[PDB]
């Protein structure tokens, strides 16, 4: 048959009917600690707790002053010094916001992109190192401790058009990265150059020094190729060291860099093959900016479309896959799902919509 | 044969190839699916630990002190059927936001860039546009004759699929092409992105593959070759222009006379080496003599030395008879493991074995015949240059000019043409003078040796994004050259249509086969704004065989003026801004 | 063929 | 003053301490410099070797901006008291030397440079 | 047809 099951218990909207383009549960949440979700819409990032059974208590919303503003994404971290949670907007007018809500305080900001955020990430092992990437075809890469920009990864070989979605590999150790341009590019961080281009942004001292710091600037990706997709890549994510990536192709294609055998670390820049793995077939999701995302255990993936219908995979089957993935369908969700979010443990499952609303869907007891 | 039925033959040899490809691939990717389980197992967990060892206290709400009925308040309804939630709105306040901007990669002289026949993005305007007028993105595909990446009926295509695919295309076929010519033009159609079938047929030459190679010298398997072979490389690949190997700037290959050197100079007779030198009986100096001249029309009574001629040695002497012509002197030195009897030797053996508007500048190389009518460069109506194979008195040939000192105005000669001095004609002027203080007598050098004023970056007073000149400059002094990418009038074009649209464009006509682009890859003038009443003025000069722009003082400008020029259009496209007070 | 995609639905 | 200024690389804004703009001489961009080590190695069909030898030069021309004719006397001189000592360690003498003769077909060297350039290198052997 | 392009005399 299929795994896994859910049941719709609560639908919420926001009262300014703008799309939600973002959706995050606070993984950095210790256990025994109520799962925490964030998302972003219209020009405001709205916090909101969830609570047995059913229940979503709204716990705090900031406004940006310029209405022109309009939210994109968001994503969690945390200062390791005071231990609080930190979360990170960004969208249309190209610029980082950083919430901190225990403060409930916009305290650092960061103005150095030409165009609209389309997304954010955060390293998985340094909390401080925010990765921003951009329509204006580049990918940032910034140290939130010293204010610091270490790298901008456009150039020669960046991409031609926006860059719509990057991903951390689970050890941080490189990105993936996708765009309108077709291609997907891989960028190594783990270098000795960007290693200790991470360990100077440290260093710096703004105090100290009369001149800037110098942002590495990278022209050229460790890995690229257009020979996935056909139209405008919106989300790539990373699975193990198979990379799952989506277009609109009405599928998620995980597929690998080289030959079958080639490993990832062994991958030379001037590398032209690609292997497809394996397909994760859905139907009815043309648009773009339409996202997926998995649990931290990377056992499900789950994908809403365009038409309010909620895909979730199994990502522990044998061999394709093909079949079979569990649709949720409910009478009253008939918006596009921009994104989705899993709780830490896997039994919250939220998903927001071009209408404002959220969906909240449980698992089996 | 039927033009239509290679192509349903090729689809369906195709789809039957992608299947047992993959039925044989579940095997591996079962394989590696569960070898992925256990890497994301293993870094899950150590991901998971490092959260044990963090204490976070998420989750916490405010309330107090009571709203003050100053804030506004923020609204979620519940299909639950619990009351709803209000609670007040946190204002983020008050962040400057800059002005757009695509990267873009730095230059510090122009770069050559092929037409790209499909375009590889439908660029995303529309969507608040709502496709209208949508005859524009028609349009946009015309002018890449319909090909888009990647438009087709068939859904995958990769290196690994694609070779199997031409394998199975030639065996399937009577034998044999043995590598068909009417194929590529089958799959091209089903692939317009791939297409041409002419780049599908050289692509998979490419991925099939060392003859003819020259292995090498300073290597274990250098072998005994002929001076051509073993200079092929560095002839073929040199640009004589710029002095570099494969340049960026100029497509063309050696003319190839270029390489091609006098004979002289300058003969002589120069001895003892010494002391073992090649001497000193009949046929030393005399048989060598008589061989070259014998060689050029259309003794030795000592018996010579037993040594073994490497692979290496042979190919050298062999390379460096044609420079030094017999002067084996010099030779042995530079071989440096033989002596000059040896070389002298060497040649003996060598000579008894038996052999079985305004147009880009290209140089002209026609040996003999002189530079007339038929000459491309007067047929482009262009003066010849030093990169002309020519006659050194070619009358077609711009003299340089003999001026004492700035050469900034008609009567230089080179000014007067709008040409930017040369260094290897203008002698007198300072041109060719000491190149690390890099400010000199010679006004009219500065495209050449890159001598722009520092500019700053700031938003415009007028539009986006501006450029301002940090230290104040005089008249007609220069400013910067306009850099960007080069590329053809079409390619322009198709460009242009995008730009356009999206309201700007980094375009600059450098002359009839070219447009300088500082859309991509540029420098920091490309930020100038258009003004009519400016202060600033583009030359296009000619510069030691390149079109260059440069951008100038149109009047004396002072400490941080934003810096304008007339773009030369018609125009509102779209400015319709100038100028403010 | 194929078109250039959007972002949202017509209606 | 106060207009605030920008990076062009890097489009955070310039403090007043920078500004001093700039000390620094303009350049040689970086992955210009990338390009062309990643463009000669793509070449099927040339030596190691030949390859090596050319990028050497390739990044020494770069380096300075020949412009003329006449700095390549200078500019051979220049590129063995600088990429010489790396040149031996790769074994590119030979290559050297070719390139050097390469030189003088295209009639940028007096032929008293080519010996004049093995007698440097080799005096640092 | 005719990409707007920038000129000098
Ligand atoms: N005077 C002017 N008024 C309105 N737009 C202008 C302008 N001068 C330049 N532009 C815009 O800039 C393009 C030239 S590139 C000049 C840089 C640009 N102002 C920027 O901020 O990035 C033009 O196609 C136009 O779109
Ligand atoms: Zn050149
Ligand atoms: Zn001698
Ligand atoms: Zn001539
Ligand atoms: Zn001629
Ligand atoms: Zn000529
Ligand atoms: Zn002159
Ligand atoms: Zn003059
Ligand atoms: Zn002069």
């Amino acid at each position: 048959k299929c795994k896994y099951s859910f049941k719709c218990v609560n639908s919420l909207k926001e009262d300014h009917n703008q799309p939600l383009f973002g959706v995050q549960f606070n993984w950095h949440s210790k256990e025994g600690d109520p799962l925490v979700f964030a998302t972003v819409g219209s020009n405001r990032v709205t916090l909101y707790e969830c609570h047995s059974q059913g229940e979503i208590r709204l716990l705090q919303s900031y406004v940006d002053a310029d209405a022109d503003e309009n939210f994109y994404t968001c994503a969690w971290t945390y200062d390791s010094n005071t231990s609080h949670p930190l979360l990170a907007v960004a969208g249309s007018r190209g610029i980082i916001r950083i919430i901190n809500p225990i403060t409930m305080q916009c305290i650092k900001h960061y103005v150095g992109h030409g165009n609209a955020i389309n997304e954010l990430k955060f390293h998985p092992r340094d909390p401080n190192l925010l990765l921003s990437v951009s329509k204006d075809h580049a990918l940032r890469l910034w140290n939130i401790q010293t204010d610091t920009l270490v790298a901008i990864f456009g150039g020669v070989e960046g991409h031609r058009d926006e860059v719509l979605s990057a991903d951390y590999d689970l050890l941080g150790e490189k990105i993936m990265s996708c765009g309108m341009d077709h291609s997907l590019k891989l960028w190594r961080i783990n270098s000795k150059r960007m290693m200790n281009a991470i360990k100077e942004s440290y260093d710096y001292n703004p105090n100290k020094t009369n001149r800037p710091f110098i942002s590495q600037k990278i022209h050229f990706p460790d890995f690229s190729t257009r020979d996935i997709h056909r139209n405008y890549v919106d989300c790539v994510r990373w699975l193990g060291d198979l990379i799952l990536s989506k277009s609109c192709e009405n599928a998620i294609v995980c597929w690998k860099p080289g030959k079958m055998e080639d490993d990832i670390d062994k991958i030379k820049p001037s590398e032209s093959n690609v292997t497809i793995l394996g397909r994760f077939d859905y139907s009815q999701c043309d648009i773009w900016y339409m996202r997926f995302s998995m649990d931290f255990w990377q056992k499900m993936l789950a994908l809403g479309n365009q038409v309010g219908k909620l895909y979730v995979w199994d990502l522990e089957v044998e061999d394709p896959h093909k079949a079979k993935c569990t649709t949720l369908t409910h009478h009253k969700c008939g918006a596009a799902i921009r994104q989705t979010s899993f709780s830490r443990d896997s039994s919250i499952l939220i998903a927001v919509c071009d209408d404002a609303s959220i969906w909240r869907w449980d698992r089996l007891r | 044969k039927g033009p239509v039925c290679w192509r349903k033959r090729v689809k369906s040899e195709y789809m039957r190839l992608r299947q047992l490809k993959r039925f044989r691939r579940a095997d591996e990717v079962k394989s590696m699916f569960s070898s992925n389980r256990q890497k994301i197992l293993e870094r899950t967990e150590i991901l998971n630990q490092e959260w044990k060892q963090r204490r976070i206290q998420p989750v916490h709400i405010l309330t107090s002190v009571s709203s003050l009925r100053g804030t506004r308040e923020c609204s979620v309804t519940s299909d639950l059927d619990f009351p709803t939630q209000v609670i007040p709105l946190k204002t983020l306040n008050a962040v400057a936001s800059v002005p757009i901007m695509y990267s873009w990669s730095p230059l510090q002289q122009n770069f050559m860039v092929e037409d790209e026949t499909v375009l590889h993005n439908i660029p995303y305007m529309g969507d608040e546009v709502l496709d209208q007028d949508g005859t524009f993105i028609e349009e946009l595909i015309k002018n890449y004759d319909g090909k888009v990446h990647g438009d087709r009926e068939c859904g995958f295509i990769n290196d690994e699929i694609f070779v199997e695919l031409v394998n199975a295309l030639g065996q399937y076929n009577e034998s044999r092409p043995p590598r068909s010519d009417k194929i590529f033009e089958a799959i091209s159609s089903m692939f317009p992105d791939k297409g041409t079938a002419e780049e599908l047929k050289e692509k998979y030459k490419e991925l099939t593959e060392p003859p003819e190679c020259t292995p090498n010298i300073d290597g274990p398997n250098a072998k005994s070759v002929q001076r051509e072979q073993s200079l092929h490389s560095f002839h073929t690949l040199f640009c004589r222009r710029c002095f570099k190997y494969d340049c960026f700037l100029h497509p063309f290959h050696a003319t190839p006379n270029t390489y091609k050197r006098k004979n002289t100079e300058t003969a002589l007779d120069n001895k003892p080496c010494g002391p073992q030198c090649y001497q000193h009986l009949e046929g030393a100096k005399e048989f060598a003599a008589a061989l070259t001249a014998e060689r050029i029309k259309t003794p030795n009574i000592e018996p010579p030395e037993n040594v073994e001629w490497s692979g290496a040695e042979a190919s050298m002497f062999r390379v460096l008879i044609g420079t030094y012509y017999d002067n084996f002197c010099a030779i042995a030195r530079l071989i440096g493991t033989k002596t000059c009897r040896q070389v002298y030797e060497f040649r003996v053996k060598e000579s008894s074995i038996i052999a079985p508007h305004v147009y880009n500048y290209q140089p002209c190389d026609h040996p003999r015949q002189p530079c007339d009518s038929s000459c491309p460069c007067v047929i482009a109506q262009n003066f010849c240059e030093k990169f002309c194979q020519c006659s050194s008195e070619c009358q077609n040939r711009f003299p340089g000019c003999r001026c004492k000192a700035q050469c900034n105005t008609k009567q230089c000669p080179c000014y007067l043409a709008v040409r930017e001095c040369d260094p290897d004609l203008c002698l007198t002027c300072g041109a060719a003078d000491h190149w690390d203080s890099k400010n000199v007598s010679c006004k009219n050098c500065s495209i050449q040796r890159g001598s722009k004023k520092h500019l700053l970056l700031a938003p415009s007073d007028v539009a986006g994004w501006g450029i301002f000149i940090k230290d104040p400059v005089q008249k007609n002094e220069f400013i910067s050259e306009y850099c960007g990418e080069i590329i053809s009038q079409d390619e322009a074009d198709r460009r242009g249509k995008v730009y356009d649209k999206y309201m700007c464009s980094f375009l600059f006509n450098l002359n009839n086969d070219f447009v300088v682009d500082a859309t991509r890859k540029g420098n920091k003038i490309r930020f100038a704004n258009h003004s009519v009443n400016p202060n600033c003025y583009a030359k296009v000069m000619m510069v030691n065989g390149d079109h260059r722009i440069g951008i100038f003082a149109k009047r004396a400008i002072q400490t941080g003026e934003e810096l304008f020029f007339d773009y030369r259009y018609s125009q509102a496209d779209a400015l319709k801004y100038v100028g403010i007070e | 063929r194929l078109q250039a995609q959007r972002k949202f639905a017509q209606s | 003053h106060n207009r605030l200024y920008f990076h062009s690389d890097t489009c955070l804004p310039l403090r007043p301490q920078e500004m001093e703009v700039d000390s620094e001489d303009e350049k040689d961009p970086e992955w210009l410099r990338e390009k062309t080590i990643t463009q000669i190695e793509e070449f099927s069909d040339v030596n190691e070797g030949e390859k090596e030898v050319m990028k050497l030069w390739n990044l020494h021309v770069m380096k300075h901006g020949f412009i003329a004719d006449n700095q390549m006397n200078h500019a051979c001189m220049l590129f063995v008291e600088n990429y010489g000592q790396k040149i031996i360690k790769k074994n590119l003498c030979r290559n050297f030397m070719l390139h050097l003769v390469s030189m003088h077909d295209f009639n940028l060297i007096s032929i008293m440079s080519i010996d004049k350039a093995v007698t440097k290198l080799r005096e640092m052997q | 047809t005719k990409a707007a392009r920038m000129s000098a005399p």
